[PDB]
């Protein structure tokens, strides 16, 4: 079946797989194949929505001294973009300390909380994201941030793309286009029950029905 | 992308030393203690198996453990777009860089002695700004800096030259496949211990014309290893008790392309000297060797050298020697070269070669009638009179030359030698004009002359004013 | 540095083995003394070994020609580079005639002892030309055991005796020279033929006389002497054939004319508006640099493959 046409493909890929298809198995197989094939210094990043899937993938992959990021997409920005390069973009007064109750309805008040209060902000409206817009703002203001992101990873694995806001799409597409980093997207179109958290199913469907540089496969197993 | 500089303070016999670097570096000199301590400092900074231990009381300068050891290395990150080693460095460093300083990086070492525990702890830092460095993170026995650099140390100790070449080959084709994800630096210490000459030349070609040795530091006592040198830093350690170092960025110009094998062979043996006298041909070699053997037999034991320059300009040799701190003396004579094509116009070759070493360059040409009737000795004396006039005209320039240790003859060396030993030359060259006869066969007649010179003639030549370069060579 | 400690060790050896062993026969075995030694210290040790009475008996193994700068009155033993041990030995001495140039012979011959084939040349012009040509054609000739030796203004006997006795292949390239005798005018010595004959056991030859009227001078005299050289070369044809069997190559006139016979068109191109040979012979050193700076690979392969340059094929082992 098509499960052998994926491991042999290197680049941008989609996998429109429904429930019970075995997304974890194919994701782990592709990750292991990519790591075994490549002999360079580059790494991979696997971004999920829950800590359970992150820990499952971490346990399945094993142990290595190569630095790969496995975790949630909220931890990705905090660990890679915001915490290291916040002061290089805005200034030395902006703090890199935070432990995240204090949600507001504006971006400027989010910056004010992060600075004066010294705690990561939030938004009251679930249709808009503070983390993934601040991350993209930092990426466009810091040259060393973009340099590190380009020098570090050669592929990023994304799963459950249907439950993604517009800011997540913006950041991922910025990475794909402006920084020339490959993407591996897996998602079920009919699993948008998380719409109560601001999920936008239109992004995955638009990618499926309009993308020209994406290779598309479907799994019925 | 590029190594730039290194600073060492209060470490062993180093007190405060600043050395400029490149990717390929060669260190040479007569100290032989600072040369090894240089590589030890490099190993301490970049080698985890050496840094794994601490610093003793003997590692501090003057054994005064109340001072701090600092070793700081500088890199250039200008070619991030075209280099993949810059990415290897940048992927482990994240946050220690700033955008205003995106092209320079620092790696530092610091040690302070503990008198109660009798231990010297080593702590590493990097940063883009030298006034704001932070500790390199790590867990357990491992460091974040150990993920980047791979230091390969080569030493013959701790026919058989073929076994050495096999060792070099296995090194070259092992460090490639296994370390495609690291930055590899080679430290080669005296590779000529029990090595045949041709094998030394082969290793020189490997070092300077193969891509397997992008970064290395080499210590050598042999000029055969330097037959192929190009695009390298030469670091010279001065022969004193206080470590003093001079460095030069060596290159060969595209103009000096067809004679590159002669420049390298000539200059390799002069790098291991203290004073060098630059001469033209083998006649001067014969004469000065005879005179020095008669007067100063041990001139070459004390660091003297005679260098044959040939048919080129002095810039290439003088730049290197001056930058390395070696004293250079030049003896030349006033030459007129007939221009290619038009007849009757000559070039002030000697004056031009002497001027180009003073920054001032080139001079206008001259024209001499030389009617077709005259020919032979008459033409020679006509040209000699013109040379005398030219020499008298530029007296101030000649006085400027003498201040730079440049000695230009009015006509030639034969006439200067006559002005000193004319009676002896008349005796030996019976029934001829000594200068004219000596100028017929330069090589055989010079041997005839030296075979009939006594100690009195040698001391007459040595003590003359026209031969003041020989006193400079032997240090008076 | 540590070489000074080595010199101190040598000094203590010398002034300890004397007082303590005045009643014994002392033999020194010195093995590779140049391991971590500066060049000047190697020269000093050479002087100590060959000009001091403390070392009456010794055996020395070396890889360095700087230790041999002072050699005299010694056996040189050469071990051939094979699997079966083969050795050649020579009793080296320097004649009283070769007394004022002894420092040049030793320096020249020290580096040729560590070679397999040696080509003996005259001056730096041939050095420049052959270095350019070999770098173009055979870049690794010196890795395989080739050497170029500048002989200068002496005879070939001193070098050839040593090299032949040690088993090293020697090639000689020379040209027909006439040297005006000291004193009487109009008589010249067949210097090139005499130097080539002395290597065949036969020695010296009768002189010749050429009119050379006082009217002619310059290029006319040069061509008169060149015609005389051509006649001399044609006269002793059998001797030249004998020379060729000993790996001795004598030019009819000079190297400039042999180079013309090979690359005349290129020389005419480069030396525009002059006679190539006459212009090239004005300034020997600068004009050779001018020539080599404008030669291509085609010219180098033309020179290499010519019959007048068959010594270069001998040097590289064909």
């Amino acid at each position: 079946m098509s499960r052998e046409q994926i491991i042999k493909d290197g680049g941008n890929i989609l996998v429109t797989a429904g429930a019970g298809s075995g997304k974890t198995t194919i994701l782990v197989s592709k990750i292991e194949a990519d790591l075994k094939e490549n002999k360079t210094h580059y790494s991979i990043a696997a971004v999920t929505f829950t800590n359970k899937a992150a820990k499952e993938i971490e346990g399945r992959l094993g142990y290595s001294s190569r630095g790969n990021f496995i975790g949630t997409n909220d931890g990705f920005v905090e660990s890679e973009i915001i915490r290291p390069f916040i002061k290089d973009a805005f200034g030395n007064d902006y703090p890199d300390n935070f432990t995240a109750d204090n949600q507001f309805a504006s971006y400027d008040k989010g910056l004010q909380v992060l600075k004066y209060q010294n705690i990561l902000g939030t938004y009251s409206n679930p249709k808009k994201n503070f983390k993934f817009q601040l991350a993209l703002d930092i990426l466009k203001k810091s040259l060393v941030a973009r340099q590190y992101i380009f020098s570090k990873y050669f592929k990023i694995f994304i799963d459950e793309y249907q439950d993604s806001d517009k800011d997540m799409h913006n950041l991922f597409m910025y990475l794909k286009d402006q920084l020339k980093i490959k993407l591996f997207i897996v998602g079920d179109p009919k699993q948008s029950i998380y719409i109560w958290r601001g999920a936008e199913p239109e992004n995955f469907n638009g990618l499926i029905e309009n993308s020209t540089d994406f290779n598309k496969y479907h799994l019925t197993s | 992308m590029k190594f730039s500089n290194i600073t060492i303070k209060n470490f062993r016999n180093f007190e405060k030393v600043n050395i400029n670097l490149d990717n390929k570096n060669v260190i040479f000199g007569m100290n032989d203690i600072g040369k090894t301590n240089f590589l030890y400092a490099l190993r301490f900074l970049l080698d985890k198996e050496i840094r794994k231990f601490g610093f003793n009381k003997s590692d501090y300068h003057k054994h005064d453990t109340s001072k701090k050891i600092e070793i700081i290395l500088t890199l250039d990150l200008s070619n991030y777009e075209k280099d993949e080693d810059t990415k290897k460095l940048i992927s482990v460093v994240k946050g220690a860089r700033t955008s205003a300083n995106a092209d320079v990086f620092y790696i530092a070492l610091e040690s302070k002695y503990d008198d109660k525990e009798l231990y010297g702890n080593i702590i590493l830092k990097w940063g883009s700004e030298l006034d704001n460095l932070i500790d390199i993170p790590g867990r357990g026995n491992i460091n974040a800096l150990d993920n980047v650099f791979k230091v390969i140390y080569i030493n013959p100790l701790v026919g058989d030259g073929r076994r050495k070449m096999l060792s070099y080959s296995i090194y070259n084709y092992l460090a490639k496949k296994k370390y495609e994800d690291k930055i590899v630096i080679y430290l080669i210490e005296e590779p000529e211990i029990s090595l045949h000459r041709s094998m030394q030349i082969a290793l020189s070609k490997q070092l300077f014309e193969q891509s397997t040795y992008k970064y290395f530091f080499l210590s050598t006592h042999s000029p055969e290893l330097l037959y192929e040198m190009d695009n390298t830093r030469l670091i010279r350690v001065h022969s004193t008790e206080k470590v003093v170092c001079s460095s030069h960025m060596y290159n060969v110009e595209e103009a000096y392309g067809s004679v590159k094998k002669k420049l390298n062979k000539a200059l390799s043996s002069a790098l291991f000297a203290e004073r060098v006298l630059l001469i033209e041909g083998p006649s001067e070699k014969i004469l000065f060797e005879k005179v020095l053997d008669e007067v100063e037999p041990e001139y070459e034991l004390n660091g003297g050298f005679l260098l044959e320059v040939g048919g080129t300009y002095f810039n290439h040799y003088v730049c290197t020697l001056n930058d390395l701190g070696i004293t250079h003396i030049i003896k030349t004579d006033n030459d007129l070269k007939s221009k290619k094509g038009k007849k009757g116009v000559y070039e002030l070759l000697g004056l031009n070669r002497c001027l180009n070493l003073l920054g001032r360059e080139n001079l206008d040409e001259i024209t001499i009638d030389i009617p077709e009737d005259i020919k032979g000795k008459k033409k020679k004396e006509r040209l000699n009179e013109r040379k005398k006039e030219i020499f008298k005209q530029y007296k101030n320039e000649v006085g400027e030359f003498l201040g730079e240790r440049i000695y230009l003859s009015e006509i030639d060396l034969e006439n200067d030698l006559y002005s000193a030993i004319g009676e002896s030359m008349k005796r030996i060259f019976e029934n001829e004009d000594p200068v004219h006869y000596l100028q017929k066969s330069k090589l055989f007649n010079m041997v005839e002359l030296v075979n009939n010179l006594s100690t009195k003639d040698c001391f007459d030549v040595f003590e003359h004013e026209k031969f003041a370069c020989l006193k400079e060579l032997v240090g008076s």
